[PDB]
């Protein structure tokens, strides 16, 4: 069987940069290589086949080159909709995928738009109380979120989920949830979500008061 | 050839 | 236009059988072979083999000889993947295609039962006041298995929707979804999140109340 070594496994590049991925086969595959784009929740999309032929509808920013055992795939100028994992595929003899390349797109700093939400009546009647904070469209990814109850930091009961990189503007978004018992939630008044990269010194703060 | 590409 | 539509996500126990469908349209079905591809959680794509759509003859990759069966219903331009005697290692998303591909079918092999989600509205209560726009959300809590699909206002507000991937703890998944609309539209107009959990055949609908 023909093995395929794809490099790099992860690639970081700025918007507008040219990016290049390579695949090397364990033997001559005589230009029978294809390149796929894969976004989570979607099927693979064939971009290039026979080393360098573009599929219909694929932007001209995509290209490929190579011969024998050594192949490359390039994006002329990286754009937000290119966020995906990329795979090569040999089809000289049976099929073999390369290991894949994940993209990390670099762009300008962005501060999040922050929204805070009290527990719903529906959840409170079941004994639980989740306070939710959305941080939409920030960059870089390593944002920090602090929770305060009555002005004191709380760390237990916080769950955080980051999105994949945004296919519109290459930002990230993240959801932070502070989950309490209903009894604990009704034992305090002020609830506060604070966001910092510590680029901007002053945290973006959003709060509500139960009264 | 070899069964890849051209659909579209 | 070419489209491949696969059947929905599945929960199966070890030792059971699953059959996944792949409905093709927009092209001549018997002109192109149908390939099957496995993606286990957090791994890359692995080729499973193909089936000749003219003869029905399948060819399996080495790692998929034994418990895997490709078949066809050519009159319905549909391909099938059957996996017998299911293993935990079969938990994966499976794709059919060649040049164009189906959306994937997520399979979870587990002894746990299905649990539909609870859906809690996320709306500004008495603290966050306003702006040029208002952000709303739905918290989708305590469901199993994956996946869920949150639809806002039947698809009207499909733009400006952010999906936050599920986290797992104590055997159950929690995810959330945010939408942002002009303040002149909410609460003036109705906003609803519709949460589909296909493995339990359940849809949970929540109206976002001020
Ligand atoms: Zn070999
Ligand atoms: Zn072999
Ligand atoms: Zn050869
Ligand atoms: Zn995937
Ligand atoms: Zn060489
Ligand atoms: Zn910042
Ligand atoms: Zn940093
Ligand atoms: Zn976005
Ligand atoms: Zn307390
Ligand atoms: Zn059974
Ligand atoms: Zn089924
Ligand atoms: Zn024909
Ligand atoms: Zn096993």
């Amino acid at each position: 069987d023909i093995q395929m070594t794809q490099s790099p496994s992860s690639l970081s590049a700025s918007l507008g940069d040219k990016v290049t991925i390579t695949c090397r086969a364990s033997q001559d595959i005589n230009n029978y290589i294809a390149w796929f784009q894969h976004k989570p929740g979607k099927g693979p999309r064939l971009l290039i086949y026979y080393t360098s032929t573009l599929q219909p509808g694929i932007p001209s920013r995509f290209s490929g080159s190579g011969s024998g055992r050594d192949y490359s795939f390039s994006i002329r100028n990286l754009e937000p909709e290119d966020i995906a994992t990329y795979y090569c595929l040999q089809y000289d003899n049976l099929r073999t995928f390369g290991g894949g390349t994940k993209l990390e797109i670099k762009r300008a700093d962005a501060a999040p738009t922050v929204s805070i939400f009290p527990p719903s009546s529906e959840q409170l009647t079941s004994g639980g109380a989740s306070v939710v904070c959305f941080l939409n469209n920030f960059y870089p990814k390593d944002i920090n979120v602090k929770w305060k109850i009555d002005g004191s930091e709380r760390q237990n009961g916080v769950l955080n989920s980051w999105t994949d990189q945004d296919s519109k503007d290459s930002t990230y978004s993240m959801s932070s949830t502070l989950t309490l018992t209903k009894d604990e939630y009704e034992r305090h008044n002020s609830y506060t979500c604070e966001a910092t990269h510590k680029t901007s010194t002053s945290p973006i703060v959003k709060s509500f008061n139960r009264n | 050839g070899r069964g890849k590409g051209g659909k579209g | 236009q070419i489209q491949l539509v696969q059947s929905g996500p599945e929960l199966k126990k070890p030792g059971e059988t699953v059959k996944i469908s792949c409905k093709a349209s927009g092209y001549t079905f018997t002109d192109y072979s149908m390939h099957w591809v496995k993606q286990a959680p957090g791994k890359g794509l692995k080729w499973m083999g193909w089936i000749n759509t003219e003869t029905g003859e399948p060819t399996y990759a080495d790692d998929f000889k034994g418990r895997f069966a490709f078949s066809l219903e050519t009159s319905a331009t549909t391909a099938y993947l059957q996996i017998n005697n299911l293993k935990n290692e079969d938990t994966a998303t499976y794709f059919c295609g060649r040049d164009y591909w189906g959306q994937g079918t997520t399979l979870t092999v587990s002894s746990a039962k299905t649990t539909p989600p609870s859906v809690y509205p996320l709306a500004p209560g008495c603290g966050d006041t306003t702006g040029s726009s208002v952000t709303l959300g739905c918290l989708v809590k305590g469901y199993f298995p994956e996946s869920v699909t949150v639809t806002w206002n039947s698809g009207s507000l499909s733009s400006s929707v952010h999906t936050f991937p599920a986290l797992l703890q104590s055997g159950l998944y929690t995810m959330s979804s945010s939408v942002t609309v002009p303040s002149s539209t909410w609460p003036s107009q109705t906003v609803t999140c519709s949460v589909a959990h296909p493995a339990s055949s359940t849809t949970v609908d929540k109206k976002l109340e001020p």
